[PDB]
């Protein structure tokens, strides 16, 4: 399991990001970091797929970059759309697991 | 070729110099199934099929009998009794492009798994649901193939690797593909254990004064005993004299 | 498309559940499918990976216990958990259709199945 | 038309040197004095154990052959084209014309898919046989001093190639851009007379007559004065006679099927 920060706190408006350091087979989690904006009490909803890429419906906040054994899940223009629980996933060791990191409950 | 559309070359009627492939260090994977990697030169087969494709590092483990996954099940499936050796090497500095090299594609979606050495190259838009796609992408309408984003900044697991699988097929046939053959120095005027092509025995070899016809490989006397051979290399005719023996 | 999970809830310890993971839009037979479990305060680990050809990979979470499946006739998946370990107290997730040069790995998630397994 | 094959059609059974010895061997050979067909057309002909071919062309009109079974792309077939200085031997799933020929241009087949093998390297004689996967071709080129005949001389055909191709040859057809002869081989035993230089100088067809039969028994090319036992006469059966007793005491099936009450 990749080392993810326990929590993210802030009020909306200040530029912020959710860094996630985890080798996950290296390759910045294989550019395979599945970032999900999980609502509190609701099933996880993927925010950005293919970390550098923005999936359909991704907010203007949506951003993502991976370096070496580390990742940078960024949301720009902190607004109400950001307050959610975040989850990152990658293949287990070097497999096709789609295992999950530490999880980031971003709470405002 | 793309792994979804691998290029099968049939190797036949030739000398398979496996010692070069075995001895060199250019390969990162060399998994031989049914044969010994150091005895490959001595195994003669009817057909050798060279399956050339590119897969990702994490998928090299999938190029084997019994493996599963998006490539193993929907792109390139090997039989459980596959005979041959799988050879692959890291090609990061050859295929990757700065903006991403997307010229290599693999099949991700298929109605069913491939048969051994089955090559399915259809480009019909895959209908995942019950709504006909009619050439239009949308909900439950996904293209069955996807490209690889091969880039020089990708991690090793996402770097391209070039894989060549040499499939060994033995059919009810003469078996025309074999490795190089061993040869030794000629010893004259001494008892040796000799093997000239398929003619074996023990005896003393001397220069012959016999003249063979251009197509005759060995001489035989009136008692079906070999008494002369042509040297397979230098076209010298050699007489075979039995080793001296007798009662004491 | 709509994926509604069913069968989750309260079941006595040790048993098996023939839960069903309904899916609409994309007839669930020929997409690379994955099933994962995620307890409260816990993360989602791929309990099973139902390859569309038929192959199933259960890397970490599930261990010989849970079977991922689909009902071909109704285009709705079935989420078998049987012989659940006391460790199986968790919720289910069963959606995998990646896209809408890319990666496209485990994009969507359905309504989910919440199960209390003591 | 037919002619007398005389003593033609012998070839070296194997690649073995023999000096001043009479060697007895059984193989597929063209019978001595066999009845062989004289062709002046090119129909499809059957191929049994093997085919003997000879031609006496001065313009080299006949320069190819078709061998196979279906000859229609359903199965593998062998196509040989000898133009000028380059002979092409090819085994492919050929789709042949219903009346194949060569021009003076190549119109032999309309397609030649899934090729498996390729090799490039007066009176002309050839033997074509496919034994255990090897297609063996023998040839000889000699002077000709007859205008419309098959000289009553003797030459042994030498091995040329041994293509390791798993081909079933049951029918064949010639390829032409002249006259040629086609005969068939049979599994007879021949006594081959080798010279001191390893060549074949004469031969006896062991089934030709009682005198030739005697030669094989003594394994000599000269038969001395006397009486020799050469064979064993056996009268063969002409019919098959099987007999069993009169069929009597038949089973009362009528009492059950034709019963008055069921
Ligand atoms: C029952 O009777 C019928 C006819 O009365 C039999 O059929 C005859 O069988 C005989 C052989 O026994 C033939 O020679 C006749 O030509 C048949 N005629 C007809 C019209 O079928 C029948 O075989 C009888 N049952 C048994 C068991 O013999
Ligand atoms: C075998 O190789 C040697 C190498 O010098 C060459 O001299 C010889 O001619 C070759 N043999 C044949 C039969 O060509
Ligand atoms: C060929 O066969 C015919 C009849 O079938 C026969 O009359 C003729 O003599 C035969 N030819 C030879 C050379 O015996
Ligand atoms: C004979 O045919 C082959 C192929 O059919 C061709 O390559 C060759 O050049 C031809 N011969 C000549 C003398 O051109
Ligand atoms: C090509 O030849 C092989 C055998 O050499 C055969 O198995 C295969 O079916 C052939 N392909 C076609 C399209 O006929
Ligand atoms: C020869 O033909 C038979 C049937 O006609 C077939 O079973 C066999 O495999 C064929 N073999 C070759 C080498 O053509
Ligand atoms: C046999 O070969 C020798 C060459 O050493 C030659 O002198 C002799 O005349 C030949 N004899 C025949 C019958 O060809
Ligand atoms: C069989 O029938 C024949 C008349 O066809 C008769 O002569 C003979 O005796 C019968 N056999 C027996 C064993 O009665």
């Amino acid at each position: 399991v990749l080392t993810q920060p326990p929590s993210v706190s802030g009020a909306p408006g200040q530029r912020v990001t959710i860094s996630c350091t985890g080798s996950s087979s290296n390759i910045g989690a294989g550019y395979y970091v599945h970032w999900y904006q999980q609502h509190p009490g609701t099933a996880p909803k993927l925010l950005i797929y293919g970390n550098s890429n923005r999936p359909s419906g991704v907010p203007d906040r949506f951003s993502g970059s991976k370096s070496g054994t580390s990742a940078s899940l960024a949301i720009t223009g902190l607004q109400a759309e950001d307050e959610a629980d975040y989850y990152c996933q990658s293949y287990d060791s070097r497999l096709s697991g789609w295992v999950f990191g530490g999880g980031t409950k971003l709470t405002v | 070729a793309s792994v979804y559309a691998w290029n099968r070359k049939r190797i036949s009627n030739c000398v398979a110099d496996y010692s070069v492939l075995y001895n060199s260090a250019s390969f990162s994977t060399f998994k031989c199934y049914g044969v010994s990697p150091t005895k490959l030169n001595d195994l003669c087969f009817t057909n050798v099929y060279a399956d050339s494709f590119v897969i990702r590092g994490d998928e090299v483990r999938q190029i084997a009998p019994g493996q599963t996954g998006k490539i193993a099940d929907y792109n390139y499936k090997l039989p459980d009794d596959f005979t041959g050796c799988v050879i692959a090497w890291n090609s990061n500095n050859l295929d990757s492009k700065v903006g991403g090299n997307y010229n290599y594609l693999y099949r991700l979606f298929r109605k069913s798994n491939l048969k051994p050495f089955e090559r399915d190259i259809s480009t019909e838009i895959y209908q995942a649901g019950s709504t006909p796609c009619n050439g239009v992408e949308g909900f439950n309408c996904y293209f069955p193939l996807q490209s690889y984003g091969f880039q020089p900044t990708n991690g090793v697991g996402y770097q391209p690797y070039r894989v060549v699988v040499l499939s060994f097929e033995l059919l009810h046939a003469p078996a025309t593909v074999c490795g190089p053959k061993k040869s030794t120095n000629l010893v004259k005027n001494k008892c040796v254990n000799f093997n000239f092509n398929g003619l074996t025995g023990t005896g003393v070899l001397t220069e012959s004064n016999k003249k063979f016809l251009p197509f005759q490989q060995f001489g035989r006397d009136i008692a079906d005993t070999t008494d002369a051979v042509r040297d397979p290399q230098t076209l010298e005719i050699l007489d075979i004299t039995p080793c001296s023996f007798g009662g004491v | 498309v709509q994926l509604v999970e069913s069968g989750g809830g309260l079941v006595q310890p040790g048993g098996s559940l023939r839960l069903s993971c309904s899916v609409s839009g994309f007839t669930v037979s020929s997409n690379y499918m994955n099933w994962v479990r995620q307890a409260p305060g816990k993360g989602l680990e791929w309990v099973s990976v139902i390859y569309p050809g038929g192959s199933t990979f259960y890397p970490d979470s599930v261990k010989g216990r849970f079977t991922i499946s689909r009902d071909d006739s109704k285009n709705t998946l079935y989420l078998q958990m049987n012989s659940l370990r006391p460790e199986d107290t968790a919720a289910y997730y069963c959606a995998s259709s990646r896209p809408p040069l890319d990666l496209d790995w485990f994009d969507p998630w359905g309504q989910g199945t919440l199960v209390i397994v003591s | 038309a037919y002619t007398n094959s005389f003593t033609r059609g012998v070839y070296y059974p194997d690649k073995v040197f023999r000096s001043s010895v009479l060697h007895s061997t059984q193989d597929l050979f063209l019978p001595f004095f066999s009845n062989v067909t004289w062709f002046h057309d090119n129909p499809v002909l059957p191929f049994n154990d093997g085919v003997y071919f000879a031609s006496t062309e001065k313009s080299n009109i006949i320069r190819g052959w078709i061998f196979g079974t279906t000859l229609d792309s359903k199965t593998q077939s062998l196509l040989i084209v000898n133009n000028a200085t380059n002979v092409v031997i090819k085994v492919c799933e050929f789709q042949f014309c219903n009346d194949p020929f060569l021009g003076v241009e190549f119109r032999v087949y309309s397609s030649a898919n899934n090729c498996t093998f390729e090799y490039v390297s007066n009176l002309r004689e050839f033997v074509f046989k496919n034994i255990d996967g090897y297609f063996k071709i023998y040839s000889k080129h000699t002077p000709i001093n007859l205008v419309r005949d098959l000289p009553q001389g003797f030459s042994a055909l030498e091995p040329l190639v041994d293509l390791p191709i798993g081909i079933n040859i049951t029918r064949f057809q010639t390829l032409l851009a002249a006259a040629y002869y086609v005969g068939y081989l049979q599994p007879r035993t021949f006594l081959l007379k080798y010279n001191e230089n390893g060549t074949i100088t004469d031969a006896v067809d062991c089934a030709l007559d009682p005198l030739s039969e005697t030669k094989c028994t003594l394994k000599s090319f000269t038969v001395e004065k006397g009486i020799y036992q050469t064979s064993n006469f056996r009268v063969q059966p002409t019919e098959s006679i099987v007999r069993f007793p009169n069929i009597t005491n038949l089973c009362p099936f009528g009492e059950v099927f034709n019963a008055t009450r069921f």
